[PDB]
This record gives C-alpha cells, structure tokens and sequence, in this order.
C-alpha cells in the first residue's frame, strides 16, 4: 500500500485497493478461526497436560485495519 | 444503622446496658420479622411448582376464550401474562442480591425473552383491535363503509390465529399486523370526525331559513367530505350516501313546506 | 439456505466448543479453589494438634 | 422447510448459548465464594494459631 | 344494485374456533 499510492488516487482505484485489502483481513480471520478450531481439537487431547493456553492473540494488522 | 449508631454511643457497654438489654432484644425480633428467604423460597417454589410449563408457553400464539357475561362473550388472548414479571423477577434477584437462583428458570426466563417482543406487539394489536370494534360496533351507520376494511383485518386476523408457532415468518406477520390495525384505526378515527361534520350540516339544514345560496354551500361542504370518503375508499359508500340523501330530501321538503305555507 | 445451514450449525458449534473450554477450565478452578480450602483447612487443623 | 428448521436452529442454538452463560454465570460466583471462604479461614486459623 | 360486502366480528371469532379443532 505504500507503493499503491492510497491517499494520492482517485476515489475509483483506492476503492478497489481497499476492497482487496479488506479480502485479505478477511480471509485472515475466517481462516484463523479454522484454526483456532482445530487447536482447540488438540487442545481437548492436550489438556491433560496443560491449561496455559491464554488464547490472547493481537495480530499486528489490528490498529492497522481500523 | 440505628444499631451502628447505639454501636457509636457506649462501644460495648450499650450492649448490657440499662435498656440497651431490651434494644438488643427488639433488634433481634426485628432482625427475625425482616426475613426474606421465605420469600425467595415462596418464590422458586411457586416458579417451580406451576410455572415449570408457564415458561415456554410460546407455541399456541393464539387462543380463543369465553368470558361468562351478559351474552357470554369470547375474545382472543396470546399466552404471555406472568412470564414477562418473572423475567423481570430473575433480573432483578440477580442482579440486585444474586442467589443460585434456579438455571433452568434462568434459561427459561431468556427463552421467553427472545420471543417477547413479538407477543408485546401482537397483544397491543389485539387490544387496539377490540377498541375500535367496541367503537364501531356502538355505531351502525358506520359498518357499511368500514365493512371492507374490518373483513382485512379479519382476514389477516384469521391468518394469524390459524398458525401457532411459526419460527420462521413471525415478524413480517407482526408488522402486517400492527400496520392493518393502525390503518384501521386511523381510518375509524377519520370517518368519525367526517360524520360529524356532515351532521352538523344535516342537523342544521333546518337552521338557515330559506336561502338557497347556504343550502347550496351546505351540499357542497358535505360532498367534499363525500370526495375524502372516495379517495382512502370505504366500503359501499354510494349505499350509505343513497341513505343521506333520502333523508336529506325529508328535511328539505319539510322546510320547504313549512316555508311554502308562509309564503 | 442449505449451504449457510451447514455454516450456521458448525459456526454455532465452534461458539459452543469455546464454552466448553472457558467452562472446563472454571470447573477446574473450583476444583482447585476447593482442594485448597480442603488442604488448607487441614493445615490448620495439624497446626490445631 | 429449510427456512423453519434453520430458524429454529438459530434459536435453539442461542438458548443453548443462554444455557452456557448460565453455567460460567456459575462458576463465576462459585469460584468468588470458594476464593473469599478460602482467604478468611486460611488468614483467621492461622491467626488464631 | 350489488349488496357489495358486510361481515361480523363475534360470528368470525367463534367460527375460527370451530377452524381451531
């Protein structure tokens, strides 16, 4: 996006730089949580030997999609 | 507090004191007459000795009724009279002291809450249903214009009653609803003031004397509210204005008469 | 409808699996609240003899 | 048909969401009520020792 | 001449009970 030129563009071409970045976040979290799914398939497996599973996760693109 | 103040006068030598032997003693019989667990008790008890199915009585939306009267009427009734108290009840036990209260009426109680709102606007249509056929049947003239409009509000009130628990169309149904009724409502509304208006010119055709110009401006006014009756159209309105105009020939001739004799 | 059907069931049964575990670990919680007043407790009452 | 069955799923599935509210709304206050009896008869037993 | 249309309220109460069964 620093080479897409965003605040320079016209309305038209950012719209569409936007919508493509908003797929990427997008797919970013349905697929996340395909795999939160499946640790916690583990997770129900592995709990026998731990529970320090905090789950927090802040992944960096956050202030940057708002 | 009144304690803590006696706590504040003596530390502990108000405790066995003169009279603080007998405040203690009034305290301790007050603290036995302020008692709440028997109502809590009282409380679960009944919600669990009878409102075990009051609870998800959702289902039956709609259900006929008698009502032993001159005549022994029957109206219509939605199932949701207590249980909307006693979700109000839980909230407030929870949220105000919190007990263990009873998960199952908790559940029960979010239940009724998701479906609540629906039943809210479907009692209010029902009333405001009943008030406008308590208005106008208690008029006669009426019917005959408002016959149309009262048959759609039957037919989707027949539509409505003929299904019970319908998860998937409930709210489109209830908006059709609230919308026929307030239609409906205002449509009544209107057509009374309408009325009056046009009695206050028949009353009074035999008020101005003898002058054709008034008359004139009377039947005038009188089919503007005529044209207002055929835009939002009623039902057999010509039939009703054949009526008007019968007696308004009677009170016409009977002036004229009148005036004929004196002149 | 069916599509989002199948996605409505499994959406709603990844929510639940999150309750099970935010539950399960409560529920260990307690077990383990209550094994230490139960320790505790003994603790104090050898400190008692 | 697929639109009363995947209605009446969604719903279901929110009462059995309210059913799970419930039972942390539980062990949220049975893990308050064991942490706190914890606390004062450990602190006052060992006082009293 | 047509008698256009006029209906009841009590009469389709009860009669949508007998449509209850």
């Amino acid at each position: 996006l620093g080479t897409r030129k965003l605040m320079h563009v016209a309305y038209e071409e950012f719209e569409k730089v936007m919508v493509a970045c908003f797929e990427v976040f997008q797919t970013w979290d349905d697929e996340y949580e395909k795999l939160q799914v499946l640790l916690r398939d583990i997770v129900k497996r592995k709990r026998e030997e731990n529970l320090k599973m905090v789950w927090r996760i802040n992944p960096a693109h956050r202030k940057l999609q708002a | 507090a009144y304690m803590k103040r006696v706590e504040d006068v003596l530390g502990k030598g108000w405790e066995n004191h003169v009279e603080g032997q007998k405040l203690k003693q009034d305290g301790d019989s007050f603290r036995m007459k302020l008692n709440t667990q028997e109502i809590f008790d009282d409380w679960a008890r009944k919600v669990q000795q009878r409102n075990l199915g009051v609870s998800g009585r959702i289902f039956t939306i709609e259900s006929t009724r008698v009502r032993g009267r001159t005549g022994n009427v029957l109206k219509l009734k939605v199932n949701f009279l207590p249980e909307i108290i006693t979700l109000s009840k839980e909230v407030r036990n929870l949220k105000w002291l919190g007990f263990r209260v009873p998960l199952a009426i908790v559940n029960k109680a979010h239940q009724a809450n998701q479906l609540y709102p629906f039943a809210i606007s479907l009692i209010e249509s029902v009333r405001t249903y009943e008030r406008t056929c308590e208005k106008v049947e208690e008029r006669n003239t009426i019917s005959l214009l408002v016959a149309g409009l009262k048959k759609e509000v039957q037919a989707l009130i027949a539509e409505g009653i003929a299904l019970v628990w319908e998860s998937y169309k409930l709210d489109p149904y209830v908006q059709r609803l609230a919308e026929t009724v307030f239609n409906f409502q205002e449509k009544v509304d209107d057509l009374l003031i309408i009325e009056e208006k046009i009695d206050l010119e028949v009353r009074s055709l035999e008020t101005c004397m003898y002058d054709h110009k008034t008359f004139s401006e009377i039947l005038n006014r009188v089919q503007k509210a005529v044209d207002d009756l055929n835009l939002h159209s009623y039902s057999n309105l010509p039939i009703w204005v054949n009526k008007l105009d019968m007696e308004i020939e009677r009170i016409l001739g009977v002036r004229l008469q009148a005036g004929l004799r004196a002149w | 409808l069916e599509q989002e059907k199948h996605e409505l069931r499994r959406r709603f049964e990844n929510r639940e699996g999150e309750w099970e575990g935010r539950v399960s670990e409560l529920e260990t919680d307690v077990k383990q609240l209550q094994d230490e007043l139960e320790r505790q407790q003994l603790h104090l009452r050898e400190a008692d003899r | 048909h697929l639109e009363q069955e995947k209605h009446e799923l969604r719903r279901r599935f929110e009462n059995r969401e309210g059913e799970w509210e419930g039972r942390v709304s539980e062990l949220e206050t049975d893990v308050k009520q064991l942490q706190d009896e914890l606390e004062r008869q450990q602190l006052h037993l060992r006082e009293a020792d | 001449e047509l008698a256009a249309e006029d209906e009841q309220v009590f009469l389709m109460k009860q009669q949508s009970l007998l449509a209850k069964q």
